[PDB]
């Protein structure tokens, strides 16, 4: 009981409730949080 | 676990009368004790809030003490209009224990 | 320190890791031309 | 401060039951709410508690399956579902409020709700 | 090595990536959370056996503890999990040895 | 770590170090792979049930 789950399908995600399709779903309507450490190297820049 | 032994299940009194109720705990609480009274029409009111602690609501003719795991309630001029349901509380652990509850009652049918 | 209590979560609220981002090649690196040079002042 | 309830639900026994609590007066997000379950004169027995701001429920040991707490902030409501009725189950339920202190002294209730579980 | 982490218990992942102390679940490809409540460091009792009489030589694997929501509410039983969480329930039981 | 990754599920890990996305197991200590063959989008069902 309880069952509800996201898969990954095509670009986005297919949502299934209670073992029934329900709908699917674009990767944009979750929010993501990251697994990244920011890096925000600039350059040198050009002087004259 | 914690048990609520309440002593009398009822006590009757004649108007303007002297009571005393009590009860014991099955273990230890360090006056984490509670006094409620309950009549048959009303959600049940409050009297002690901690094991010798008055509060608005209840003249001096209610009073709670009591100490280690005996705990008790003196009332004065007994009326009429006190009839009703007496009960211990913990809040120590829970799960939360009440008093069986005692009948205070008057001397008249 | 602190403890903590934690509810099972339910199915109210959802989260992803953030896909895999793209980052660009090297700069073309500059052209240059060799020469045999002759200064004046 | 005051907790609107049913004054009785008369709900055939087996199937489960809804029952509300309405929250007026206090802040209902930042209090505990305790309930509380008492036959006809019986010794009130303390049914379980509920967190509304969190949600994290904590059931007396024989209400795990019996009761299920339910909080909804928008209408400052407060839920059980009853599951697994009986005739007996019949009972005035009261909803309670207690103060910072989660000592739960309970000092102000509602008229709490005494369901007749029955089929008359 | 993030996605095949998140899958052995999703609680550390979840509270390290989002930045708050949640817990979480997996619901087949995504993470549901849902944030946990702090409860002060003095208001702990670490049960002193880990031993249960109506089980015969099994044990519980992690610490039975009490503890109290707020400064003087009552008394809730739990388990002591990682990382300072507390469930609760008594149920992480091993064969003792 | 990689060498402990690699014993949960062989398919990612081969995949993402190989370049390609290839299908592997594992036969003691070594990893044995195999090219996956690629299938349109549009030519998917998910059944309801």
């Amino acid at each position: 009981v309880g069952h509800r789950r996201y898969f990954t399908f095509g670009g986005g995600y297919v949502y299934f409730e209670e073992y029934a399709y329900s709908h699917q779903l674009s990767r944009a309507d979750i929010t993501t949080v990251s697994t990244f450490i920011d890096l925000n190297i600039t350059m040198l820049e050009d002087h004259e | 676990d914690i048990q609520m032994t309440q002593s009398s299940s009822y006590l009757s009194e004649s108007l303007g009368g002297r009571v005393t109720i009590t009860c014991k705990a099955s273990d230890h609480i360090n006056n984490w004790l509670a006094w409620y009274q309950q009549k048959p029409g009303n959600a049940p009111r409050l009297l002690i809030s901690g094991a010798t602690s008055l509060e608005t609501g209840v003249p001096s003719r209610f009073s709670g003490s009591g100490s280690g795991k005996d705990y008790t309630l003196s009332i004065t001029s007994l009326q009429t209009e006190d009839v009703a349901t007496y009960y211990c509380q913990q809040y120590w652990s829970s799960p939360l224990t009440f008093g069986a509850g005692t009948k205070l009652e008057l001397k008249r049918a | 320190a602190n403890f903590y209590v934690c509810p099972p979560p339910t199915g109210a609220t959802v989260v992803q890791f953030e896909q895999p981002r793209r980052c660009p090649t090297r700069p073309e690196g500059q052209n240059y031309t060799e020469g045999i040079a002759v200064v004046f002042k | 401060v005051q907790l609107q309830q049913p004054g009785a639900e008369l709900v055939k026994p087996g199937a489960s039951v809804k029952l509300s609590c309405k929250a007026s007066g206090y802040t209902f997000t930042s209090y505990w709410i305790h309930w509380v379950k008492q036959g006809p004169g019986q010794g009130l027995e303390w049914i379980g508690m509920i967190h509304p701001n969190s949600g994290i429920t904590h059931y007396n040991e024989k209400f795990k399956t019996k009761a299920t707490l339910t909080v909804d902030k928008s209408s400052s409501t407060a839920y059980m579902q009853l599951s697994s009725l009986t005739s007996e189950d019949s009972a005035v339920c009261y909803c309670a409020r207690g103060s910072s202190s989660g000592s739960a002294w309970f000092a102000y209730w509602g008229q709490g709700t005494l369901v007749t579980v029955s089929a008359a | 090595l993030w996605n095949e982490a998140r899958k052995l218990n999703p609680n550390a992942i979840a509270s390290v990536t989002v930045g708050r102390r949640v817990s979480a679940r997996m619901l087949g490809d995504v993470m549901a959370v849902s944030t946990c409540v702090p409860v002060a460091a003095d208001n702990v009792i670490v049960q002193n056996s880990m031993r249960i009489s109506s089980r015969p030589g099994a044990c519980y694997s992690r610490p039975l503890v009490s503890f109290r929501y707020e400064d003087q509410g009552p008394l809730v039983e739990g388990q002591l999990g990682e990382n300072n969480e507390l469930r609760l329930t008594r149920d992480a039981i091993e064969p003792c040895t």
